[PDB]
């Protein structure tokens, strides 16, 4: 009972599931394509807590995998390298055939730890995690993904750290060096943060010993 | 020698907060780390936190986390700190000290007079 | 984290006598991330030595020192009346730390 | 027709898919798969991009209810089923 | 027609299958799959249940000879092939 | 060359493989369904030795898996947790995607040991072991199944123990307690056996130490 | 038509495929799969064998370019797609 | 865009991808078959260095698997049991479902070691390694294969040893006994070599202690 | 005190079987376990097996497996046992003893007289 | 399985003397699953003690005992002529077992 | 006793090669292994390699690999060897020896005279 | 690979005296794959013993020997003037090897 998209004589129209349309000429299977779209194009925030809060763990329900031939280039993508509080891997390893999406600009890894009760991390609004051209309903460990939907129609690594990943009370850091971190805030975009990381690193005004120095961005 | 100028002593009641500041003059505000430190008589000196206007970042001593907020007014070349949740144990001289970040070194070469913060009831 | 203990925590010498002070640290500090200070009573401390060896501006040649590992040492060839100060050990390469301070008193 | 009715819409595509041609047919010779991707830009000609975004958003629910009811982990047959129904719908 | 000719036949069905509807489309939200099953009873109206049992028993042999000859562990395409032949049989 | 079922103007008829039937109107693929049936509806005995004797191990021949959308509720189902005489697992673990059938009333586990020469346990009459909606020709370890067939058309755990499972000379027991067992016989149905287990357990007239006491049911 | 144009051609087939019939339908009973293979010989009647060899050699390139562009490890749907296009080509 | 073969009124013709052919009557899906052909029928040499030089290792590119229903009997087939120079397995184990081709006469195993940089061994001319009826683009460890192509249309074990397997500078031996080997040369066919092995073995003129004696075939 | 009444002595030939019984009276048949035991002079007592008519079950001593079958006639309140494959080593007094199952205890409170089984040739 | 050895296997006392008997068992038996009996010659044995401690009906106060673990003990404060019986140890919580029996004889 | 007949001494220059041979007579050529061995005075005997015309195979001592090639002319019943890359250290008597392969044994029962190979400059 | 050392590497006896020679080998050689030779000066060596024990054709009874494992022994009951030869140990079951040879000299 899945609807398809079809092009009208003018603009785009909803193709029916039940009605036979006389103008809907289908001469080949090459006219039916699976296209992936990124939800960032619908205004979904790409901040770290904004995306992680949209994901969560649940038990019982099995994963599903779907196939694309084409899709949108993503500006912002994520991975996860999250372990349970005692190090016991929150996500299952991506199975054979699951690879990250073709291309993006800013890819985040959000490594870290947190409570992860459940069998899988599912998207809360039901968006798909887009891997390669094989999107799925769950997040797989170590493999990057885009956040998106399936239409059915006729760079750089940031590697933020995470604490308390699978719960509501969390912390996230941008790593400049092994001893140097910056606290994240949603008002600061990847461009800001990366310009900031180059300034800190290049100026050298950061920890240079063995101890951690963690910076907060001034309120202004 | 770049100077740091501070306000005089103030008495606070427990549970309140004090805002202190150091006016920087005779040199660059942006180029240096302005560090806040605390010294009560007989206790020695500890670091509270810092601001580096050039990076726009600040950092803190763990024992002063949340209670101490450090900022700066680039426009007035003034270093600011607010200490809150004050108790009688917080009585101390509060200082700014400017480091030698512009020289490639992080220790303190320039020091203020010290503002006394007194907390009592 | 770079915990320092100054020893002696106090010295007692007649002015004109030779004195030494050292600080132990719980972890190695590169000498380049360590400095010595002289604190006069009622005053902010004055930087004496940079990188645990280089005299700071305006510092007399009677002051000297060196360091490696966890061993930081300050000496004054002759302690003048003006030198009976509290000396401090500072770590500054990361979140900074200080030792408790050592007072050099007049005997 | 389909009308987009959400807080905002991105009217531009930066699109990718794949093609293969030439000696690449021999896998030891050709590039790794990340290099067989083609790309280009498209605009919201006559509202088509925003309409597509809305269709994909409406269709997502049907897709997951469908998948909940199947047994296959990898269901890559949806459009083949549609092609069959397309003809069967008129030629049964 | 199909005539059941075995020692005994159960003339009643207690039947199950699956459906999905509503917010369940979001897998974190919805129930585990054992809960998406629907159910009800059916009787042997005009001999239909016993005839079905006999067909399934006769068809089992064809099914396994068919499977013996394939390479796939998971052959979930039998009815898709039948749909293709249904039309091809008359429209080739 | 697999026949399908089709409904006649009156009753059910065999659909041909080769003949084109003018009344066989097929407007959608939604008219073709895979339905699983249980052989218990054909009079197959559900007693433990009656079902285990219908299963057996053979080498060389590979397993096959088929798909259902729907099926009959089973009154009696089985699992197997059988190890070789030295503990070396008789059955392969069920592979990903294999789960037990949706619903049943009396589910038996038949745990135990016995000789199991061969690669897989196959049904002797060629019935399928129905798992989830994905039936197979072999029994998989740890996962329950129904015994049945594929039509192609237009509760409680008993956990009996087993000895000599894969051969003709066997023994089976109903466990009441760790020290208390009842010998099985085909004249005693699950209802009898469970009523018996409640009576024994509730009356307390069973072993209460560390030693085994195994009961036989009186001949009358 | 297809013309073979390579240094040499083998004009004979020793051919194999599979069939299943009889009690073999029951897998515990029947033989291991290597025994369900049938066999026989065929000759190059009117150039058919050499033409087939050449077609398979020309088709190999199309096949791998096709596979490079897919996501499935096991693509066993090529002829099903062809059957769909065969009818769709004339009945769309 | 894959062409099919179709039979003309007389001989074999190329079937088009785009043109509709009025005589191309297709009444069932049983008219479309996947047939595997062996390249030995096109004159490809079957000598050991001749075949191994046609294979090689590369990284990045993933494997693919295709399906056959039928094919040609192969006279000459190969396996590989090659380990990296330090014993670290050059080829991945064949995955479930991959088995050797149905039938052949001379099956070689080419066991041994050599450098194998890359992820998979691919055929250099793009031929498929034909396994069972499931051919693939890569060689899988421990499973035999034929060398061949896909048409889309309407015995004895030799076990040669190898050194330097994955490079241009190699050596290969025919094993007669644990201490007895013969150096291979392309002018010597399996019939020659096997007649030679029986003569050596039967005459007994070979090493009979613990030391290796390796024979070269005389230049004439 | 609920009674158990047994038959007198009987002589059997090797390879045969003997049926023995105990009539229960003065109490419930269903509520108790009726246990068969054996005692040859000088050997001490061993358990052979039991029937609990209330459960409809019986159980046996391992050394008496198969050779000893224990049943009951609810209708005559009589306990029965058959010992088969008799040898001269089986000569003993055979007893029923009723337990205290109705009291929540499993030991023997009620005992018979004993039937002598003699096997000879 | 609850193997019991009675010790002494025989006692020899003049009537009126004090006597004790104990049984060892290969495994612990809860005292509640153990009982003592007195067997007169030619008679079925009489239950003496329940749960290894509670006198059975009609049993004189001269009889007593206790148990824990693998240690089961019976005693008679004065052995009367009527008490020179074979005593037995019984396990009854599961398939039951008995010890070999101990005869108390007249000296 | 089957004979082996060899050519006389020859002097070679460093870097060249010498071909030596043994004519077999008085017995079978095909049935025996013809082994080449080397003995310089004072050094003892070593094996260089062999040919077995019946198998059509040859084998070599490792230290003589490549430099020594052993063949045979079945048609003239003659054993041949070529030693190349000659140096002064190669000076030695070169012999054929026939084994007892036809007897089921592999040691040498028949021996030649020895051809002296001299290498000098 | 079947490395042999002959010992003594030289013997010195008056003609008519008794002599023995043995060879050690780095690995066991079946006696059946080992032989002894007698080399006269300027001559190819003559096979003496087969399988480390059987006299070769034309070999006098004064020559004898035996072997097992890694221990190969040759003896002459009386060494005649004609026997003051270089004796050799040969391995022939695979790629063949020889010991260095032992010279029996006249004293
Ligand atoms: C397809 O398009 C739809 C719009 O036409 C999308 O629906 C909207 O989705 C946004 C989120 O992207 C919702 O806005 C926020 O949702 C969060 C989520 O809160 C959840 O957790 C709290 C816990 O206290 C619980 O109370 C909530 O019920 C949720 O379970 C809220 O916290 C925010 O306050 C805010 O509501 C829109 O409300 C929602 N609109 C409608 C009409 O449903 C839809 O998500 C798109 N599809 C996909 C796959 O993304
Ligand atoms: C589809 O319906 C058919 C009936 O129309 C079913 O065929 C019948 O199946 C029953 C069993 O369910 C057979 O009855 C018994 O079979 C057992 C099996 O014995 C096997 O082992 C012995 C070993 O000594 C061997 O000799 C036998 O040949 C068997 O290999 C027998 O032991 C019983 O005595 C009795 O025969 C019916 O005989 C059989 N009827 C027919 C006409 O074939 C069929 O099983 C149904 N399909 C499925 C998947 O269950
Ligand atoms: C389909 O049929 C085609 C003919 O119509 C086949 O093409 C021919 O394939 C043969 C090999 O089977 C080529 O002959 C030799 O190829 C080797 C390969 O050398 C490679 O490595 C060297 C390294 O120095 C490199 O320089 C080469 O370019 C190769 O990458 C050469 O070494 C030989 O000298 C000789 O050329 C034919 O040349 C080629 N003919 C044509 C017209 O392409 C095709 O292989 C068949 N399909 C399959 C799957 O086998
Ligand atoms: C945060 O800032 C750091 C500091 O610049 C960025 O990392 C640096 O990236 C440059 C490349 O733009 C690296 O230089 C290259 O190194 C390789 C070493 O193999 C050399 O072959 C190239 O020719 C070139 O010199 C530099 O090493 C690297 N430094 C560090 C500490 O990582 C970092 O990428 C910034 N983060 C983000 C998210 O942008
Ligand atoms: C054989 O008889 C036993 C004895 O009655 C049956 O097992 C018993 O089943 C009841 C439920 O009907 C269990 O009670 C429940 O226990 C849970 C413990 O978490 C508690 O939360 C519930 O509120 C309730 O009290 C009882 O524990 C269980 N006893 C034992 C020993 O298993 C058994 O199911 C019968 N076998 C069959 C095949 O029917
Ligand atoms: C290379 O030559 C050897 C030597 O003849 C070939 O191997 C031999 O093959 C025969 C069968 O033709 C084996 O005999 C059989 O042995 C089994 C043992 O279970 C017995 O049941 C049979 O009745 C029969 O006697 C023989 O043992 C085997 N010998 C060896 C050393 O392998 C070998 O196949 C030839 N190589 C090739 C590639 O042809
Ligand atoms: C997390 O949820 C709990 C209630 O379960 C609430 O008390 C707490 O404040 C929440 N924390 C955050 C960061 O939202
Ligand atoms: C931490 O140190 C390791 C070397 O021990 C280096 O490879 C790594 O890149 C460093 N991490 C960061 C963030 O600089
Ligand atoms: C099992 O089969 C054997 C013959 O192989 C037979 O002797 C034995 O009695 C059979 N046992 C049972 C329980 O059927
Ligand atoms: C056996 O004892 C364990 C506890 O050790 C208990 O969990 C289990 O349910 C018992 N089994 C039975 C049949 O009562
Ligand atoms: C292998 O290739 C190298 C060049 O990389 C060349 O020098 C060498 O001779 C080649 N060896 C063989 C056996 O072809
Ligand atoms: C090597 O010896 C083993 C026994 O140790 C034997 O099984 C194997 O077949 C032998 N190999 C050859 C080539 O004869």
């Amino acid at each position: 009972s899945i609807p398809l998209g079809v092009i009208h004589n003018s603009t785009l129209q909803v193709s029916d599931v039940d009605k036979l349309v006389c103008r809907d000429k289908l001469s080949s299977t090459n006219q039916l394509r699976s296209v992936g779209l990124n939800l960032e194009g619908n205004g979904v925030a790409t901040d770290v807590p904004s995306v992680t809060k949209r994901w969560g763990f649940r038990s019982g329900v099995p994963p599903k995998v779907v196939n694309y031939e084409a899709g949108e280039w993503a500006e912002n993508c994520y991975n996860l390298e999250i372990k349970k509080p005692d190090g016991s891997e929150c996500l299952p390893a991506a199975p054979d055939g699951i690879r990250g999406f073709p291309r993006c600009r800013y890819v985040h890894k959000v490594s870290g730890t947190g409570p992860c009760a459940g069998d899988f991390a599912f998207h809360k609004e039901g968006a798909f995690f887009l891997y390669d051209r094989l999107a799925s309903t769950v997040i797989y460990r170590g493999t990057t993904f885009a956040e998106g939907v399936v239409a059915f129609l006729i760079s750089t690594t940031i590697r933020y750290q995470a604490t308390g990943f699978g719960t509501n009370e969390t912390e996230y850091l941008f790593e400049v060096d092994n001893l140097t971190y910056v606290q994240l805030e949603s008002r600061f975009t990847p461009q800001f943060l990366l310009q900031l990381n180059e300034t800190i690193y290049a100026s050298g005004k950061r920890s240079n010993t063995t101890g951690k120095l963690i910076w907060k961005v001034n309120p202004e | 020698q770049v100077q740091l100028v501070q306000s005089g002593a103030e008495v606070k009641k427990p549970g309140s907060s004090v805002k202190v500041s150091c006016k920087a003059s005779g040199g660059t505000f942006i180029d240096y780390t302005y560090n806040w430190v605390r010294q009560a008589p007989g206790q020695g000196l500890v670091w509270m936190g810092r601001v580096v206007p050039g990076l726009g970042l600040s950092s803190y001593a763990q024992q002063f986390e949340d209670r101490v907020t450090i900022t700066a007014a680039k426009s007035t070349s003034t270093v600011y700190m607010e200490l809150r949740g004050l108790t009688s144990e917080d009585t101390a001289m509060y200082y700014c000290a400017r480091d030698t970040a512009s020289f490639g070194w992080l220790p303190f070469a320039f020091w203020g007079q010290g503002t006394l913060v007194t907390v009592s009831s | 984290q770079t915990v320092m203990t100054q020893s002696p925590g106090t010295l007692s010498l007649s002015p004109g006598e030779r004195a030494t002070l050292s600080c132990g640290v719980s972890q190695s500090i590169s000498s380049t991330y360590f400095a010595w200070y002289q604190q006069k009573v009622g005053q902010a401390p004055r930087l004496l030595i940079y990188g645990a060896s280089n005299r700071a501006s305006g510092i007399p040649d009677r002051f000297s020192g060196s360091a490696s590992g966890t061993d930081f040492t300050l000496t004054i060839s002759r302690v003048e009346p003006e030198d009976f100060a509290v000396y401090y050990c500072q770590q500054y390469g990361s979140s900074p730390t200080f030792g408790q301070g050592t007072r050099l008193e007049i005997k | 027709v389909i009308v987009n009715a959400q807080p905002k819409c991105n009217p531009n595509l930066h699109y990718w898919t794949t093609q293969a041609i030439g000696l690449a047919w021999i896998p030891y010779f050709g590039p790794a798969a990340e290099g067989i991707y083609t790309e280009g830009l498209m605009h919201n000609q006559d509202g088509l991009i925003c309409g597509l975004r809305q269709l994909a958003n409406e269709t997502t629910q049907a897709l997951q209810l469908f998948l909940r009811a199947t047994t296959e982990l990898r269901t890559f047959s949806i459009l083949n089923r549609k092609a069959i129904d397309f003809l069967l719908q008129r030629w049964g």
